[PDB]
RNA sequence: AACUGGCGAUGCGGGAUGAACCGAACGUAGAGUUAAGGUGCCGGAAUACACGCUCAUCAGACACCACAAAAGGUGUUAGUU
RNA sequence: CAGUCAAGCGUUCAUAGCGACAUUGCUUUUUGAUUCUUCGAUGUCGGCUCUUCCUAUCAUACCGAAGCAGAAUUCGGUAAG
RNA sequence: UUUGCUCCACACAAUAUAGAUGGAUACGAAUAAGGCGUCCUUGUGGCGUCGCUGAACCAUAGCAGGCUAGCAACGGUGCACUUGGCGGAAAGGCCUUGGGUGCUUGCUGGCGAAUUGCAAUGUCAUUUUGCGUGGGGAUAAAUCAUUUGUAUACGACUUAGA
């Protein structure tokens, strides 16, 4: 029979690693990791993203799973080259991580009117679903 | 606060005797012009019989970085006083800037050799950008072919006081 | 915020929950505090136990009963710790701390509540990794509590009830969930996740 | 300045306060501790202290110099008429006793 | 200075099986099953081709890139155990009391017993640790054989005979008497 | 339905004070739900009702009321300066004061 | 005993406490801003941000000031041939 | 009272035990130096009695080291029970 | 000894709430790891997915929530009852078994609201009782004085006395 390990990999800093600035002028935008400065440090480039090229503690972005190929301290160009050929944006928005982020806007993003209107659906599924619960 | 790069030109003050003296020139780290022409003027008290009543500063401008948003090492060489004696010593950085890379030699210093500002003369920054030109094996070990490593342990910052679920670290 | 908070003790460095504890309970809020025995203290058990000593080593000569009274329980070196974080001499100090209530384990009317941790208290996010630390139980019982071995059973018994209710609540979500995916993905459910919800 | 010449304490600080007790009956501070292996049994009796008397007894210590040899030797007394249960108490253990 | 990654490579013979959860190894093997906890470590493993195991410290000190390499000798020693074993070989040195040595039963725990140590009335008993085998190997006088799977009992027993053989009040120079161990070898060696 | 209520939750910490010395005349509020200046700012101007209850009735009611308004932020975490028409008692400590949404600008 | 500044003769904020230190000198009030000192809780004020160093089986913790030395240590960190 | 360095002593051998010439220190159980408190009074030497505390440990517990063969010693550690 | 003492309500009547104004919303555990779902070798695994804060979840529309009419629906829910229990750490809490009653905003109608005048908390929840009312219950001791001496300065303390 097999050995077997837990192979715990989590999320490596690299470049081409795709991060989500949290806080800062951009404040939740995607960036790449161009190049490691350090182990706190890494320069990161946002081109499509609207992040600047620029010097950043790790403690500032967050690792995304999403990663794409690219040279390591490539030009702005060449990072946004290879981030609309890799195609990583629509790939971050299909996960739930940034629909969370999207739901969460738009529920701030709600009325008075609006939130009267959620209340009265909700009161509607909520009927209907422990009718189900009721019958089956 | 952030330091500055100044390249500070003064020279003696004209005299009849010898007009247009030798102006001389330094590239000064400094947090302002005020504080740059203050140190221009106790480096050339240092090297030369001139002081700020004896000359003039005839100009002041900020250098900024060719490339500021680049990687490259960074060779310091400095001289700083303990509180036995004065030493001269080296060490090797990585940053993007000249002056982000002197600030965080200044903390380096004074976390390491608990070396003040005063107490430091920044006798070289040169940039190099080759291997096997770093010495230090703490930047040859980020100038590994194709680095990577993880961040175990991620601690998230809560506004909230209390949390209504146990914490996980996972990165 | 809430008429009382219950704080899971476990895992939390004493003196941050202390503090943590002491401002709320000087700004108002009720506080319950359980899983006393399982408080953490960072450095080595043997340190905290010399200075357990040290304090133990203090009390007033001409009469030791006046003197400052060492408690030993895990829920009282807490609440030292909170009374010294409290200016408990004034009425408003005591009124904090009659807001305050603390025990080890977790007792009949708080193993069936809601049970929050302090994030700025918890050794695991505060303490670097590879610190030593000792567990306030632990210390305790070294120095003289005589209920280790009570907790820890009526503890085994509370977290095998709890077990089981979890597993229930499992399965009654798990049931709910799948009776009401036929009910899903209907025009309300649609509506609403246009609204955002 | 120290104490001149070293002598011990008078007394023992152990028994303080030396008060009057709380009552004439004594009352047991701790049992043997329980083991569920032996047979179901009581721990303690109640008498009555009557008097003192003395005894003869062959005493056997094999290595004294009184081995084999009678020894007079003071004895109590107690009375100890059989006590009636009347009722039983049970004690939970909880975290304060 | 932080070194940024430290990895030790553990190799696995063909015929034992590491089972690693959060950090609880398990080796099993031809000889049995040894079971270590590493909670206390803060280290990470990765296994390769079933034959090999990246034992990685990530930004870890001096004092944390030693127990990298300290719990990669661990499990070295974990499956030595597994596939081959310990042997603990230990001589009674005596110059004029000789000294007795049997294996006892009070309640069924094989205690190890010691009389005329240098001559005394004392018997210096002593537990045997869970999986150690006690041997008064033949054909040489005055040997006994510790053997099992897991060094650190096998060892620690040793240890324990070797301790409670001590010679007080006396110049240890001139009174060698003592049971000293000899020979730390493998059940299997050279098989 | 069951909540009617109007106004957002607070708690009189304490007087404006140094470390020896306190000022009754201005309070300090933590707003709940508020921990920056920055959303604290949106409080800033609102009014403010201590209401408390006693056991003599006044004028038709044994509920007395204490107004007053959010003057200012306090600190760096939500925390914001209140001035009432009474200074209030001092045994409110951490009790419970009303932050009306009026005088409204949204 | 020195060019001085203070206490005495002087409260106030800070140095926990203190005649002299730091800040600043005083009519009765109200707003704002500060000094010195501080912002985990006591306690008003960031369990701020950033780079390091340190783990002590007597850690250390901010001047006056309420103390420590010579000599040592493959503890750990940074510095020439 | 305790360290540091060792020229030497210890038949050889600086450091088992010592240790010169130097030098760094530790609460004040000495005695000085000072004159801050008390001269509209703080009852004084010693002893007796009694409690407690310190440790720089004489003994007792357990150890390390010897120029510790054994006994007897000597040098140190945790130690004031 | 005028109605005593003991378990709920009311025309009524304290120092007052260290301070409700929709909900204190219940798994061990680890964190260099886990939560959930599924699968297959009587096997401590594989596979998928999630996290990156509670900004959540539940509750929430109606005179402080009135009076009323319908529509597929047997649901959701407040109450006088009945059936299993479970819970001793400080248990004083959780469903159900069934009968009765009231709302239902799940989807559609009809009437009412002003005038508190342009806001004034604009009054809605609690360790006690009483000449009082009713669904029901039994008529005890301590102490002084006497005595005692296993106690004792005095108090107290072991005792006794219809």
């Amino acid at each position: 029979t097999d050995s077997i390990v837990k192979a715990s990999n989590w999320r490596l800093v690299e470049v081409g690693r795709v991060v989500l600035i949290k806080k800062g002028q951009s404040a939740g935008k995607l960036a790449a990791i161009v190049e490691i400065i350090d182990q706190k440090k890494v320069l990161i480039d946002g081109p499509k993203a609207g992040v600047p090229r620029q010097a950043i503690n790790l403690g500032q972005v967050v690792l995304t799973p999403l990663t794409f190929a690219l040279p390591r301290g490539a030009r702005t160009a060449t990072v946004s080259k290879k981030w609309a050929a890799a195609a990583v944006c629509e790939k971050w928005a299909a996960s739930s991580w940034a629909k969370k982020i999207a739901q969460r806007e738009r529920r701030a993003a709600l009325t008075d009117f609006e939130r009267f209107q959620v209340m009265v659906l909700r009161k509607q599924k909520r009927y209907t679903v422990k009718k189900a619960l009721a019958k089956a | 606060a952030h330091f500055k790069e100044y390249q500070v030109i003064g020279r003696r003050l004209p005299t009849e005797s010898v007009p247009e003296p030798k102006l001389f020139r330094m590239r000064i780290f400094a947090s302002n012009e005020v504080i740059a022409k203050s140190r221009y003027w106790y480096f050339l008290q240092k090297l030369h019989k001139v002081k700020k009543a004896s000359g003039e500063i005839v100009s002041i401008n900020q250098i900024n970085e060719a490339h500021p948003t680049k990687v490259k090492n960074f060779g310091v060489w400095v001289r700083y006083d303990s509180r036995s004696g004065t030493h001269n010593m080296y060490k090797e950085i990585r940053d993007v800037s000249r002056v982000a890379a002197v600030e965080t030699l200044y903390q380096d210093m004074a976390a390491r050799h608990r070396a003040r500002f005063r107490s430091i003369h920044i006798l070289k920054v040169a940039e190099i950008e080759k291997t096997a030109d770093v010495k230090r094996q703490y930047v040859k070990q980020f100038l590994t072919k194709d680095l990577k490593f993880p961040l175990p342990h991620r601690v998230q910052k809560s506004t909230k006081t209390f949390s209504y679920k146990r914490p996980s670290t996972f990165y | 915020v809430e008429p009382v908070v219950v704080i899971d003790g476990k895992g939390h460095l004493v003196g941050r929950l202390a503090s943590v504890v002491a401002k709320q309970l000087l700004n108002g809020q009720k506080i319950v505090v359980v899983r006393a025995e399982e408080l953490n203290i960072s450095g080595e058990f043997f340190r905290n136990k010399l200075k357990y000593h040290d304090f133990l080593r203090k009390a007033t000569a001409f009469n030791k009963t006046r003197g400052p009274f060492h408690f030993r329980a895990p829920s009282r070196i807490f609440y030292k710790a909170l009374r010294g974080m409290v200016s408990h001499k004034t009425a408003r100090g005591k009124a904090a701390l009659e807001r305050l209530k603390v025990f080890e384990g977790i007792p009949p009317p708080y193993d069936k509540k809601k049970r929050v941790v302090v994030p700025q208290a918890l050794r695991v996010l505060r303490l670097k990794p590879g610190r030593k630390y000792t567990t306030l139980g632990k210390l305790s019982t070294s120095v003289g509590w005589k209920y280790e071995d009570v907790v820890a059973k009526l503890e085994a018994k509370r977290k095998v009830s709890s077990a089981e209710y979890y597993a229930k609540k499992r399965a009654f979500t798990k049931k709910v969930a799948s009776a009401n995916a036929t009910a899903a993905e209907s025009d309300v459910a649609k509506q609403l996740a246009a609204l955002g919800y | 300045s120290h104490r001149k010449y070293e002598a011990p304490r008078h007394g023992h600080l152990g028994f303080l306060p030396r008060k009057r007790a709380a009552s004439i009956r004594a009352r047991v501070k701790a049992f043997p501790k329980d083991d569920r292996s032996k047979p179901v049994a009581l721990t303690s009796f109640l008498g009555y202290k009557a008097g003192m008397t003395t005894i003869v007894r062959d005493l056997d210590r094999p290595g004294s110099k009184f081995h084999k040899r009678e020894v007079v030797e003071a004895v109590t007394v107690v009375d100890t008429p059989p006590v009636v249960v009347v009722g039983v108490v049970g004690y939970v253990e909880t975290p304060r006793g | 200075m932080k070194y940024i990654q430290t990895e030790q490579q553990i190799e696995v013979p063909e015929g034992v099986t590491v089972s690693i959860k959060s950090r609880i190894v398990k080796v099993v093997g031809p000889r049995g099953t040894l079971t270590k906890n590493l909670k206390h470590i803060d280290v990470t493993f990765t296994k390769v081709n079933n034959q090999l195991i990246k034992v990685a410290v990530h930004n870890g000190g001096r004092k944390h890139v030693a127990a990298l390499r300290t719990v990669k000798s661990l499990v070295d020693n974990m499956i030595t155990g597994v596939t081959k074993g310990y042997k603990y070989k230990m001589r009674y040195v005596y110059a004029h009391f000789p000294i007795n040595v049997n294996i006892v039963e009070k309640d069924g725990a094989k205690f190890i017993e010691v009389r005329n140590f240098l001559g005394d009335k004392k018997i210096r008993n002593v537990p045997v640790r869970d999986g150690v085998t006690i041997e008064f190997s033949t054909n040489v006088k005055d040997e006994i054989v510790l053997s099992g799977n897991s060094v650190e009992d096998v060892s620690q027993n040793a240890a324990d005979l070797q301790q409670i053989c001590r010679v007080r009040n006396k110049d240890i120079r001139k009174f060698l008497d003592g049971i000293y161990v000899s020979h730390k070898g493998f059940i299997t060696e050279d098989l | 339905a069951e909540s009617h209520r109007l106004y957002v939750k607070g708690k009189h910490l304490s007087y404006q004070r140094s470390k020896r010395v306190n000022n009754p005349n201005v309070s300090l509020i933590k707003i709940e739900g508020v921990a920056t200046p920055q959303d604290a700012q949106f409080y800033l101007g609102k009014r403010i009702a201590y209401v408390y209850r006693a056991s003599k009735e006044v004028r038709g009611s044994k509920i007395r009321v204490m107004w007053g308004k959010v003057t200012r932020t306090h600190g760096n975490s939500g925390v914001v300066r209140a001035t009432f028409r009474n200074n209030l008692p001092a045994k409110t400590f951490g009790a419970s004061v009303r932050i009306f949404l009026y005088p409204s600008n949204i």
